[PDB]
C-alpha cells in the first residue's frame, strides 16, 4: 500500500519498429535492447580467429594450442548452430 | 504426530542397543579394549535420534491431532493460510559463494581469505536473515 | 598385446554395437500420429489452432465477458 | 456429461485430471512435430506484426461453411481481433473469418491472398505447408493495429 | 465445444525467462532441475576420468598417464561419482517430486533447499579445481587414508581443495536433509497420513536421517584432517590411534554414505514397478519397515571395510552386515512381487527398472560374499570390490536414476522423452556396464588390486582389461544417446497434456498438471490409500483396491 | 491496493500456526542441532582415541588444566543458558524488550565465556600445550576451539536476531526465530557440559 | 530476466504467504496488489514506468 504509481515521459529516438520486440524484450523502448545478429555472428567468428591465430607465439607446448582449438572450435560451433537454425527458422 | 515421534524412538532404541553391545564386545574380546571411535559415534548418534525424538514426541503430546496425522481427514479440514514460505532470493547464492571463499581460504592456507570469506559470510547471512524484516528505508 | 588390434577393437565395438541397435531401434515406426495425406479423409477431431499471441490485459477470466464475436469479414475458397 | 473413456476423473475444482496409458501420446495430432512448430511459429511470431491473433481450423465446417466457420471464431479467446482460417478437407472447403477490431488494416485485401495461398499449397497436395503459407501471407497483411 | 490450444507448446520461451530465476528460485520444483542437470555433468566429468583411468588400463604400459596423473582420476572420479553426482542427485529428486508426493506446496525452508544447492554447486566446483593447479587433484583414493592425508605424504593443494570442497558440499547435503525431514514431518496433505505416503517419501526421509547421521561426521573427520595438514595437530598420527581413528570415522560416514545414495532411488524404483506393473507396491509396510531396518543397521555396520586393518570387531561387523543384507533381500522381494501377476509394460522407465533389479542383484551376490572376513581378505581392495560396489551403484544410482528421469521427465518438463531413443539407451548402457564390469570380478580374484595405474605385461588380466575398456566406452557412446534424447525432448518433443504420461500412476504427484503448477496443485484428491491419484483416475477401482488387497 | 490481498499484519509471519500443528523452524533447528551433535561426536571420538593412546598420564607433564579458569566458564555458559531461557519467556509474550534485554545479557555472558577460553588458551600455550606441540594438546584445542566456534555463531545469532527485532514489529515469526537461537544455545551449553566433564573431570 | 521480473511484479503483485483454499487444495502464493483490483481477485496490471518495483 505505501507506494504511489509512477508515470514517466521520456523522450524516445531508428524508431524500435525493427529489431527486437517488447515481447522479446518487455522494455524494448525504453533503452537499447536489441544487439543486431550480424555484428554478434562476426564477433564469435572473430573470436574464433584470435584464438586460432594465438597459437603462433613463442610457446614450446602444445596442450596450449589444443585448449586453443577447442575454444576456437566451439565458439564457431555455436556461431554455426545460431546462424544455422535462424535461417531455417529456429528449427532443431 | 505420533508415528514422526515413535519412528525416532524405535532408532534410538536400536542405537542405543547397538552402542551398548559394541562396547561390551570391544570392552572385551578386542586386541585395545574399546575402540572409542566406534563406541563414542554410535553413542552421539544415538543421542542425535534421542533429541529429534524427545522433540518430537513433546510436540506431539502437545499438538492435537492434525488433519496429517488423522486417517479419513477430508482435504477441506486443512484448508486454510499456510505459514510465510520464502519466495525468491538470491541470498542463498552469495552465502554459498561466500563460504566457498571461506573454504578455498581455509584449503589454500591464506588467512586474508578465511577472514574475508567469514565477513562475507556474516554479511550474506545478515541479508538472508533479515530480507522479509528490513522495514521500508524512511529517507 | 597388438596395441593397434585392441586400440581399434576399443574404438569400434561401442560404435559397432552402437549402429547395430540404432539400426534395431531407431528405425521402428514411433508412436506420433502418421501424417494425414490429403486423399484419406480427415479422421482427426475438429482442431482449433490459436496464437496467443496479443496480450490479454486481465489474466483472470473474470471480467472478460463475451461482448460479441462482432464478425468483421468473409472469404471462401475450394482448394 | 461423461469423463474421456477411461483414466479421467473430474477433480474437486473445475478442472479435470486425465491421464493416457504409458504407450500412446495425448495430442494426437495427424503431422509431423517440426511442421506443427512451424505453423506455431507462424502463428506466434509470424503473426505479432499483425498484432491479431490468428486461428487455424483444421477441423471438418460443413454445411453453410460462412457461419460455422463464424460459430469456429466464437471459440478464439479474443475473436474481436482475430483472423481464423478453417479449412475442411473433406468438403476441400476454405473460409477466413475477421472481428470488428481488425477493420481497416489490410486484413479485407489479405483475405483472397490468405485463401488463394492455401487452396494452391492444398491442391499441391499439403495441407500444413498452406495453413502456414496463408498465415505468414494474412498476418504480413494486417498492419498492427 | 473445442478449445483454442496451440499447434506445439513453447519450444524455449521467451528470452531471458531462466537466468534471473536460477539465481533468485526459490521454487523447489525449478531448485531439483538445476539439481538433475548439475549432477549429470558432473557424472558426465567422472565418467571422463573413468574412461581416462580405463584407456590407460587397458595396456601394460603407462601409454599416456604418470602414476600420480592416474591416482588423482581414480581419487576424483570416485569422489565425483559418490559425493557429487549421487549424494546431491538424490536430493535433487527430493526437491523434485517429493513436496508434489505429500501434496505440499513447496519444500519447509525454500531458501535453505536453494543453499543447499549452491553450496553444492561450488564445493563441487572448488573440490575440482584440485586439477588445475600444478600438482594436480587429491592423489589419496576416495577413501583418503590417514598417513597418506597429512602433509607430509600428499602435500598438495589439491588435497585441501578436496577436503574444504567435500566439507562444503557436506555442509550442503546437511542442509538438504534438515530442509526433506521437516518437509515430510511437518507440510503434508490433509488426509495423508504418515503410512499411506509414497515409499519414495519414506526412503527420502530415513535417508535424510542417515545423512545428519553420517556428513557431520565427515565435517568433523575433514576438519580434522585439515587441522593435521594446515597445522601438524597429530589429531591422526599413526602413533596414536590416527590411522584406525580415521578409518572409524571416515567408514562411519561412508557406508551410511553408500545406503544414503541407495536408499533413495530404492524407492525411485518402488514408484516405477507398481505403474507400469498396473498393482499396488508389494507390502508397502514391508517396505517402510525394511527401509528403516536398512538405516538402522547401516548405521552400525560401517566397519567391514576394515576388515583387513587386523583391527575392528570382526564377528560383530560381519553379523550386521547380514543382518543389513535380509532387509535389501526383502525390499528384492518385495519389488519383484510388485512386478508379479500385472499387465507389464516395459517402457524405458521400467525397462530401467528392471534393469536395475538385474544388476543389482549380481552385486548384491557380491556384497554377500564380500561379508565374510575370510572372503574379504583375498578379495578386499581388489577389483572383485570394484566389480561389486560398481554394479550396486550403477545399479541404483544409474539405473535408478536414468527410471526416475525418464519417468519424472514428463511430469516436470510437459514433455515426454522419446521412447526409441530411451530403448537404445537402455540396452548401450546395459551392454556396456555388464561387459565393463563383470569381468573385474575375474580380474580382483586373480591378484590385480584397486587403484593400479599399470601392470605387467607378463601378469595376466590384460585381455580382460581391455573386454573392460571395450565395455567402458560402450558405456561413453551409450551416454550419447539419453543426453541427445533429454536435449531434444526438453523443448521438442511428444507434449503430454494431461496427469500420467504414465498411465496408471500414484503416489500423488500425478494429481496435479503435469507441467505441475506454482505450488504444486490446484486441486487435491481424496487422500485415502497409498495411492491417491490411482484412486482419483480409476474410482470403480477403489473398492477393488481394497477388496484383493489382503489377499496377497 | 483497497486494504491488502492477503490479511496478515505483518510481511512475515509464522511458517505455521505453531498453536494446532508443528513449528518449523523449531523442527529444522532441532533437527539441525542433532546432526552438529554427531559432529561434536566425531570431536569426541577424536579426543576418546587419542586418550586410550597416551602412557597412564592423560594431559601431558607440559600440560596442567586449570581449573580455575574453567570452571568460572562453564557456570557462566550455565547461567546464559538460564538467562536465555528466561528470554524464550519474554519472547513468547509480546514483549520483545524483555526478549532484548535477556538475550544481550546472554549475549555478553557467553562473550564473557568466549574471552576466558581465550585466557585459558593463552595461558595454556604459553605454558608448553600447544596443536602441534602434542596429541592431547591437539585433541583438546580442537575439541574446545570447535566449541568455541559455535560459541562464536551463537553470539552472531544473538546480536542477527536482536537486530533483527528493531528492524520489525515483534511478530510470533520473531518469537519462533527466538526460540530457535535459544535452542541452539542450549544445545551449546549441552555440549560444553560435556566437554567440561570429560576434558576436566573424567580426564 | 530483470526486466520480466519487474514485469510480472506489475501483472500479478508482490509476494506473500501461502494459502489452501478452503474446498480444494489448491495452494496460492496470496499475492499483494500495487495498483487498482479488478472486479474479481485479479488486479488490473500496471504498466513498467521505468521506476523499481517492490
Ligand atoms: C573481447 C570481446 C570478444 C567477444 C567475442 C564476440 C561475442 C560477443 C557476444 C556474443 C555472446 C552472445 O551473446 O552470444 C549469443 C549468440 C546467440 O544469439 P541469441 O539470439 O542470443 O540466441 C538465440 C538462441 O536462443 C540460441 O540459443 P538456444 O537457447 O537456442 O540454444 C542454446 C542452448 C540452450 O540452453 C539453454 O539456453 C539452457 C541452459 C542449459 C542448461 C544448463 C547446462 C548444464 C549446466 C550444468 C553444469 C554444472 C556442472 O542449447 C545448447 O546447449 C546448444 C546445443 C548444441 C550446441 C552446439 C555448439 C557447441 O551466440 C552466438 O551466435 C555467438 C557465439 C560466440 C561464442 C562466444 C564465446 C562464449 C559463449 C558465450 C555466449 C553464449 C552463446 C549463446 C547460446
Ligand atoms: C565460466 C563459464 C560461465 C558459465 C556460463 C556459460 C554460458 C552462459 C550461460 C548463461 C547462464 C544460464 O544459466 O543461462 C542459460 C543460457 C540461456 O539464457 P536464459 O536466460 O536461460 O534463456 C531463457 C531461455 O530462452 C528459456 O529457458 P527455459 O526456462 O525454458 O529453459 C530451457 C532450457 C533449460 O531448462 C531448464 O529449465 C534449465 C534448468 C536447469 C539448468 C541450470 C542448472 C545449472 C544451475 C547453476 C548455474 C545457473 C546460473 O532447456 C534446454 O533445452 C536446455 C538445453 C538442454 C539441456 C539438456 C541436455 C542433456 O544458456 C545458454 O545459452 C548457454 C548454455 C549453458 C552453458 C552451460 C554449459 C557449459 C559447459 C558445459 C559442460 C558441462 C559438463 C562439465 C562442466
Ligand atoms: C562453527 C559453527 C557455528 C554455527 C552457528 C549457527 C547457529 C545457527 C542456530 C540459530 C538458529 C537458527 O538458525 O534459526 C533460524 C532463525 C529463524 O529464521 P526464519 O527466517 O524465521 O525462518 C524462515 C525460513 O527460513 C523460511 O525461509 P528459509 O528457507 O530461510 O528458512 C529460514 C531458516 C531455516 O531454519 C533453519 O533450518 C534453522 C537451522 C537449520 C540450519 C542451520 C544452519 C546454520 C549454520 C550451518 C553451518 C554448519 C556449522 O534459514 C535461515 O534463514 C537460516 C540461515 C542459515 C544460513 C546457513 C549458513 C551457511 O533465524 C535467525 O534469526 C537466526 C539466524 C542467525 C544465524 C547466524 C549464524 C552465523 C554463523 C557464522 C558465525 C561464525 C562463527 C564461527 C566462525
Ligand atoms: C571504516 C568505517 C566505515 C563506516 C563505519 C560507520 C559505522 C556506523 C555508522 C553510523 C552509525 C549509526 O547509524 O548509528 C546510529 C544508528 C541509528 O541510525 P539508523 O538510521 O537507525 O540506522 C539505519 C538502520 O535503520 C538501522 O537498522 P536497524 O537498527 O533496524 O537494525 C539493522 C542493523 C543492521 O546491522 C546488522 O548487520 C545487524 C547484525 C550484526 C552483525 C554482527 C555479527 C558479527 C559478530 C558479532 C557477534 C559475534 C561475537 O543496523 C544496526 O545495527 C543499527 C545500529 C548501528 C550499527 C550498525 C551495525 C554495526 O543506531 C543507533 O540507534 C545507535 C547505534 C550506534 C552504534 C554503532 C557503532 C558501530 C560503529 C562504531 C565506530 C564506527 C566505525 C569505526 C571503525
Ligand atoms: C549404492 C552403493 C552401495 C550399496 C547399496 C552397497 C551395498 C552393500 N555393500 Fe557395499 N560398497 C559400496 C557401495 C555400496 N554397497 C562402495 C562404494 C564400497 C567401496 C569400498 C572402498 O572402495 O573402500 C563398498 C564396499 C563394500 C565392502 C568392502 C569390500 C572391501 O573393500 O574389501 C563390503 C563387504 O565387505 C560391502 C558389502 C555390502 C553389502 C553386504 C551390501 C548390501 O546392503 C546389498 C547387497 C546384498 C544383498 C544381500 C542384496 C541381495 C539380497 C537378496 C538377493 C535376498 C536373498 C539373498 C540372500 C539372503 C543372500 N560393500
Ligand atoms: C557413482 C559412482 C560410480 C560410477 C557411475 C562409476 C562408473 C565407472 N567406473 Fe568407477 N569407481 C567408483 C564409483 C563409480 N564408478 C568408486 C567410488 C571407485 C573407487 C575410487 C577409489 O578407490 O578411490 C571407482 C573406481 C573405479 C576404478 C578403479 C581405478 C583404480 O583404482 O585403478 C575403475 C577402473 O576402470 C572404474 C571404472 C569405472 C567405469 C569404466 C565406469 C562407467 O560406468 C562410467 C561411465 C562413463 C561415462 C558415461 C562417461 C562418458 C561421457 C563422455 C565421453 C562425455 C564427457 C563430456 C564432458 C565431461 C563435458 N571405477
Ligand atoms: C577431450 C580431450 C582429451 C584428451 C586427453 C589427453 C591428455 C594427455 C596429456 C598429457 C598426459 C601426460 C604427459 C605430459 C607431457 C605432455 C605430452 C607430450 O609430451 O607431448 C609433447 C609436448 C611437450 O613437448 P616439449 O618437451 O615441450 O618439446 C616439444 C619439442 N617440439 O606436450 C604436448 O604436446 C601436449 C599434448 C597433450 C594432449 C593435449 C591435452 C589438452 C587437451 C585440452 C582439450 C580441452 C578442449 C577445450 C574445449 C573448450
Ligand atoms: C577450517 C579451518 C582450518 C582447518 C581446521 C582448524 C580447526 C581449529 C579450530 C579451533 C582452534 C582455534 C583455537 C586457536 C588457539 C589455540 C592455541 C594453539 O593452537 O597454539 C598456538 C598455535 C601456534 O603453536 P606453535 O607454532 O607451536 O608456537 C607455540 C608458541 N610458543 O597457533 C595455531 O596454530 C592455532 C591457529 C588455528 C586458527 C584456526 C582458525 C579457524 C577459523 C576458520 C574459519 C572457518 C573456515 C571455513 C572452512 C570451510
Amino acid at each position: 500500500m505505501s507506494s504511489t504509481q509512477d508515470r514517466s515521459q521520456l523522450d524516445p529516438e531508428v524508431e524500435r519498429h525493427t529489431g527486437v520486440d517488447v515481447e522479446d524484450v518487455p522494455s524494448a523502448e525504453w533503452g537499447w535492447s536489441h544487439m543486431p545478429i550480424g555484428v554478434m555472428h562476426i564477433g564469435g567468428l572473430l573470436s574464433a580467429a584470435f584464438l586460432l591465430v594465438m597459437m603462433r607465439g613463442n610457446h614450446v607446448g602444445h596442450v596450449e594450442d589444443w585448449f586453443l582449438i577447442g575454444f576456437a572450435a566451439v565458439i564457431v560451433a555455436l556461431v554455426g548452430r545460431n546462424w544455422w537454425l535462424r535461417r531455417r527458422g529456429w528449427i532443431r | 504426530m505420533h508415528i514422526e515421534a515413535r519412528l525416532f524412538e524405535i532408532l534410538t532404541a536400536f542405537f542405543a542397543l547397538a552402542a551398548v553391545v559394541y562396547a561390551v564386545l570391544t570392552a572385551m574380546f578386542a586386541t585395545g579394549g574399546v575402540e572409542w571411535a566406534g563406541t563414542t559415534a554410535l553413542v552421539l548418534t544415538t543421542g542425535l535420534t534421542l533429541i529429534t525424538g524427545t522433540f518430537f514426541r513433546f510436540v506431539a503430546r502437545r499438538l492435537d491431532t492434525r488433519p496429517e496425522d488423522y486417517e479419513d481427514a477430508e482435504i477441506s479440514d486443512g484448508a486454510g493460510e499456510l505459514g510465510f514460505f520464502a519466495p525468491h532470493s538470491w541470498w542463498p547464492i552469495l552465502i554459498s559463494l561466500s563460504f566457498s571463499t571461506a573454504a578455498v581460504g581455509a584449503a589454500l592456507w591464506l588467512p586474508w581469505l578465511i577472514a574475508a570469506g567469514v565477513a562475507f559470510v556474516i554479511t550474506s547471512v545478515c541479508g538472508l536473515v533479515f530480507e522479509y524484516y528490513w522495514g521500508p528505508e524512511k529517507h | 598385446m597388438s596395441t593397434a588390434l585392441t586400440h581399434g577393437l576399443i574404438g569400434g565395438v561401442p560404435l559397432v554395437l552402437f549402429a547395430v541397435l540404432a539400426l534395431i531401434f531407431l528405425t521402428r515406426k514411433g508412436p506420433h500420429p502418421d501424417t494425414y495425406k490429403m486423399s484419406d479423409p480427415w479422421t482427426h477431431a475438429p482442431i482449433l489452432w490459436a496464437a496467443e499471441e496479443p496480450r490479454e490485459h486481465g489474466h483472470g477470466g473474470h471480467g472478460h465477458d463475451s461482448h460479441g464475436v462482432v464478425i468483421g469479414g468473409g472469404a471462401s475458397g475450394k482448394w | 456429461e461423461l469423463d474421456l473413456p477411461y483414466g479421467s476423473a473430474l477433480t474437486s475444482s473445475g478442472r479435470i485430471s486425465a491421464v493416457t496409458e504409458p504407450g500412446e501420446l495425448s495430442v494426437h495430432y495427424p503431422f509431423p512435430t517440426m511442421d506443427l512448430v512451424v505453423l506455431d511459429d507462424a502463428l506466434k511470431y509470424g503473426s505479432r506484426a499483425a498484432k491479431a491473433r490468428f486461428a487455424v481450423y483444421i477441423g471438418p465446417l460443413g454445411a453453410d461453411t460462412a457461419a460455422t466457420a463464424r460459430e469456429i471464431l466464437a471459440n478464439v479467446p479474443t475473436p474481436e481481433n482475430a483472423v481464423l482460417l478453417a479449412v475442411s478437407p473433406d468438403q476441400r472447403a476454405i473460409e477466413v473469418v475477421y472481428g470488428a477490431d481488425v477493420k481497416g488494416r489490410g486484413i479485407e485485401s489479405a483475405a483472397p491472398l490468405g485463401v488463394s495461398a492455401a487452396a494452391a499449397s492444398f491442391k499441391e497436395g499439403n495441407l500444413i505447408d498452406g495453413l502456414i503459407s496463408a498465415v505468414r501471407v494474412m498476418s504480413a497483411g494486417v498492419s498492427p493495429a | 465445444e473445442l478449445e483454442a490450444r496451440r499447434p506445439f507448446p513453447e519450444r524455449m520461451g521467451p528470452k531471458g525467462n531462466l537466468i534471473y530465476k536460477l539465481i533468485t528460485t526459490t521454487d523447489h520444483k525449478l531448485i531439483g532441475i538445476m539439481y538433475c542437470v548439475v549432477c549429470f555433468a558432473f557424472f558426465l566429468v567422472g565418467g571422463l576420468m573413468a574412461l581416462f583411468m580405463r584407456t590407460e588400463l587397458a595396456m601394460p604400459g603407462l601409454q599416456f598417464l604418470s602414476n600420480e596423473q592416474f591416482n588423482q582420476l581414480f581419487t576424483m572420479h570416485g569422489t565425483v561419482m559418490l559425493l557429487f553426482y549421487a549424494t546431491p542427485i538424490v536430493f535433487g529428486f527430493a526437491n523434485l517430486v517429493l513436496p508434489l508426493q505429500i501434496g505440499a506446496p513447496d519444500v519447509a525452508f525454500p531458501r535453505l533447499n536453494a543453499l543447499s544447492f549452491w553450496l553444492f554447486l561450488f564445493g563441487a566446483l572448488i573440490a575440482i579445481a584440485g586439477f588445475i593447479t600444478p600438482g594436480g587433484a587429491a592423489d589419496f583414493g576416495w577413501t583418503a587414508y590417514s598417513p597418506l592425508t597429512d602433509a607430509i605424504h600428499s602435500p598438495g593443494a589439491g588435497g585441501d581443495l578436496w577436503i574444504m570442497g567435500l566439507a562444503v558440499g557436506g555442509l550442503g547435503t546437511i542442509l538438504g536433509g534438515v530442509n526433506m525431514i521437516t518437509t515430510v514431518v511437518c507440510m503434508r496433505a490433509p488426509g495423508m497420513t504418515m503410512f499411506r505416503m509414497p515409499i519414495f517419501t519414506w526412503n527420502i526421509l530415513v535417508t535424510s536421517i542417515l545423512v545428519l547421521i553420517a556428513f557431520p561426521i565427515l565435517t568433523a573427520a575433514l576438519f580434522g584432517l585439515a587441522a593435521d595438514r594446515h597445522l601438524g595437530a597429530h589429531i591422526y598420527d599413526p602413533a596414536n590411534g590416527g590411522v584406525l581413528l580415521w578409518q572409524h570415522l571416515f567408514w562411519f560416514f561412508g557406508h551410511p554414505e553408500v545406503y544414503i545414495i541407495a536408499l533413495p532411488f530404492f524407492g525411485i524404483v518402488s514408484e516405477i514397478f507398481p505403474v507400469f506393473s498396473r498393482k499396488p507396491i508389494f507390502g508397502y509396510t514391508t517396505l517402510i519397515y525394511a527401509t528403516l531396518a536398512i538405516a538402522a543397521l547401516s548405521v552400525a555396520v560401517w566397519a567391514h571395510h576394515m576388515y583387513a586393518t587386523g583391527a575392528v570387531l570382526l564377528p560383530f561387523f560381519s553379523f550386521m552386515t547380514f543382518l543389513i543384507a535380509v532387509p535389501t533381500g526383502i525390499k528384492f522381494f518385495n519389488w519383484i512381487g510388485t512386478m508379479w501377476k500385472g499387465q507389464l509394460t516395459f517402457e524405458t522407465p521400467m525397462l530401467f527398472s528392471v534393469g536395475f533389479l538385474i544388476t543389482f542383484l549380481l552385486g548384491g551376490l557380491s556384497g554377500v560374499l564380500l561379508a565374510s572376513p575370510p572372503l574379504d581378505f583375498h578379495v578386499t581392495d581388489s577389483y572383485f570390490v570394484i566389480a561389486h560396489f560398481h554394479y550396486v551403484l550403477f545399479g541404483t544410482i544409474v539405473f535408478a536414476t536414468y527410471a526416475g528421469i525418464y519417468f519424472w521427465f514428463p511430469k516436470m518438463t510437459g514433455r515426454l522423452l522419446d521412447e526409441r531413443l530411451g530403448k537404445l539407451h537402455f540396452w548401450l548402457t546395459f551392454i556396456g556396464f555388464h561387459t565393463t564390469f563383470l569381468v573385474q570380478h575375474w580380474l580382483g580374484d586373480e591378484g590385480m588390486p584397486r587403484r593400479y595405474a599399470d601392470y605387467l605385461p607378463t601378469d595376466g588380466f590384460t585381455t580382460l582389461n581391455v573386454i573392460s575398456t571395450v565395455g567402458a566406452f560402450i558405456l561413453g557412446v551409450s551416454m550419447l544417446p539419453f543426453v541427445w534424447n533429454v536435449f531434444k525432448s526438453w523443448r521438442y518433443g511428444e507434449p503430454v497434456t494431461v496427469d500420467d504420461p504414465w498411465g496408471y500412476g500414484n503416489s500423488l504427484e500425478w494429481a496435479t498438471s503435469c507441467p505441475p503448477p506454482r505450488h504444486n496443485f490446484t486441486e487435491l484428491p481424496r487422500i485415502r490409500s497409498e495411492r491417491p491419484a490411482f484412486e482419483l483416475h480409476y474410482p470403480h477401482m477403489v473398492e477393488r483396491m481394497r477388496a484383493e488387497a489382503h489377499v496377497g | 491496493m483497497t486494504s491488502a490481498v492477503g490479511t496478515s499484519g505483518t510481511a512475515i509471519t509464522s511458517r505455521v500456526h505453531s498453536l494446532n500443528r508443528p513449528n518449523m523452524v523449531s523442527v529444522g533447528t532441532i533437527v539441525w542441532l542433532s546432526s552438529e551433535l554427531m559432529f561434536f561426536a566425531g570431536l569426541f571420538a577424536m579426543y576418546f582415541t587419542a586418550r586410550a593412546q597416551a602412557g597412564g598420564a592423560w594431559p601431558p607433564e607440559p600440560t596442567e588444566l586449570n581449573l580455575a579458569l574453567a570452571v568460572p566458564v562453564t557456570l557462566v555458559l550455565i547461567a546464559s543458558s538460564f538467562t536465555c531461557q528466561m528470554g524464550v519467556f519474554a519472547a513468547e509474550r509480546g514483549d520483545v524488550f524483555g526478549l532484548r534485554r535477556w538475550y544481550v545479557i546472554t549475549f555478553l555472558m557467553g562473550l564473557f565465556f568466549v574471552l576466558g577460553q581465550g585466557y585459558e588458551y593463552i595461558h595454556l600455550v604459553e605454558h608448553g600445550t600447544t596443536i602441534p606441540g602434542s596429541a592431547y594438546g591437539s585433541v583438546f584445542y580442537l575439541a574446545t576451539g570447535f566449541h568455541g566456534l559455535h560459541v562464536i555463531g551463537g553470539l552472531v545469532a544473538f546480536v542477527l536476531l536482536l537486530a533483527r527485532t528493531k528492524m520489525s514489529k515483534f511478530t510470533p515469526a520473531q518469537a519462533t526465530a527466538a526460540i530457535v537461537v535459544s535452542y541452539y544455545w542450549h544445545f551449546v551449553d549441552i555440549v560444553w557440559i560435556a566437554l567440561f566433564a570429560t576434558i576436566y573431570f573424567v580426564r | 530476466s530483470l526486466q520480466r521480473s519487474d514485469r510480472e511484479v506489475l501483472e500479478h503483485g508482490v509476494e506473500t504467504g501461502i494459502i489452501k483454499r478452503l474446498p480444494h487444495g489448491a495452494y496460492v502464493e496470496l499475492h499483494q496488489p500495487l495498483g487498482p483490483v479488478d472486479e474479481h481477485g485479479h488486479p488490473i496490471p500496471l504498466e513498467y514506468a521505468g521506476a523499481p518495483l517492490p
